[PDB]
């Protein structure tokens, strides 16, 4: 069985300003096989409220999804994404780093 | 620019539970138009791109018959494949399969593709000419035969070069409004330093469509890429795109390294400077 | 539009 690591993207769907709505998206790729959790995390708390795209593949038969969700971004507030699947031993949390 | 539409199918096995999970996905271009999910109440293909939504019922009559059908196709592949390769029946198992086509500028057919994959590896898949197969392993060879002597190469092929580049300029013309559109990115840079004595210049491409791209960083207007670090092009979530590009620079040397990005949106290509 | 598949098992 061949499986591959997801990579994950935490960013925002616009540049973001402090106090405006926005979308924040975790975008994860090149992975297999496509049973995949993801959580988007406010504050190290996960939100309710999150959809995804349709299971989709690319050229090499990786899988890749996008779950975003509407969030507004103070100045204090962390976020973040959180991955598990069959190749991580243990979940990945990556942070969004608004000024990358 | 050129075009391409694509089907996308997906079937997991359910060791325990019967049904296979399903998901069938349409494209044009880099926009998603239709989608069929096993595990949704309607069971029929559902549209996803408003220009879409005018086909009459028997697009839609249509379009669930032959998505049922690639189903059930799949799911006695599932068990076939099982043999094939000896496994229990206590895992779970992939199949994929993708056909499309392509065409240029002047919605000329350019190529046709279909490819099938289990658990993730090539299976077998038409070859460039769309007339013959290429076979994987000894399991596809069997499967080579079988699809030979149903000759399901030639109705690919008449499939490929007409039907779908037919339907294709119609989506196009269709849902011309945003299929047809460009828009450049909205471009800018970020500077930092992690100590204080090399720097990181990161180049943004913001709300782009198509997708398709290039940014690069040059030295002394040199091709430097290999002291860079890109992302994969990635979906905004809103039908745009958006890709960075960064560079390590040792502070005090960055006017001889700057951005290059092309793309279809802009009349010429952008530089870039901090 | 999809392919008309018909009798395509592997």
């Amino acid at each position: 069985m061949i499986q591959r690591t997801p990579k994950i993207q935490v960013y925002s769907r616009h540049p973001a300003e402090n106090g405006k709505s926005n979308f924040l998206n975790c975008y994860v790729s090149g992975f297999h096989p496509s049973d995949i959790e993801v959580d988007l995390l406010k504050n190290g708390e996960r939100i309710e409220k999150v959809e995804h795209s349709d299971l989709s593949f690319s050229k090499d038969w990786s899988f890749y999804l996008l779950y975003y969700t509407e969030f507004t971004p103070t100045e204090k507030d962390e976020y973040a994404c959180r991955v598990n699947h069959v190749t991580l031993s243990q979940p990945k949390i990556v942070k969004w780093d608004r000024d990358m | 620019g050129s075009h391409s539409m694509r089907y996308f199918f997906t079937s997991v096995s359910r060791p325990g539970r019967g049904e296979p999970r399903f998901i069938a996905v349409g494209y044009v271009d880099d926009t998603q138009f239709v989608r069929f999910d096993s595990d949704a109440a309607s069971q029929r293909m559902e549209p996803r791109a408003p220009w879409i939504e005018q086909e009459g019922p028997e697009y839609w009559d249509g379009e669930t018959r032959k998505v049922k059908a690639h189903s059930q196709t799949h799911r006695v592949d599932l068990g076939t494949l099982r043999g094939y390769y000896n496994q229990s029946e206590a895992g779970s198992h992939t199949v994929q399969r993708m056909y499309g086509c392509d065409v240029g500028s002047d919605w000329r057919f350019l190529r046709g593709y279909h490819q099938y994959a289990y658990d993730g590896k090539d299976y077998i898949a038409l070859k460039e000419d769309l007339r013959s197969w290429t076979a994987a392993d000894m399991a596809a060879q069997t499967t080579k035969h079988k699809w030979e002597a149903a000759h399901v190469a030639e109705q690919l092929r008449a499939y490929l070069e007409g039907t779908c580049v037919e339907w294709l300029r119609r989506y196009l013309e269709n849902g011309k409004e945003t299929l047809q559109r460009t828009d450049a990115p909205k471009t800018h840079m970020t500077h930092h330093a992690v100590s204080d004595h090399e720097a990181t210049l990161r180049c943004w491409a913001l709300s782009f469509y198509p997708a398709e791209i290039t940014l690069t960083w040059q030295r002394d207007g040199e091709d430097q890429t290999q002291d860079t670090e890109l992302v994969e092009t990635r979906p905004a979530g809103d039908g745009t795109f958006q890709k960075w590009v960064a560079v390590v620079v040792p502070s005090g040397q960055e006017q001889r390294y700057t951005c290059h990005v092309q793309h279809e949106g802009l009349p010429k290509p952008l530089t870039l400077r901090w | 539009l999809l392919f008309n598949i018909l009798g395509g098992w592997v």
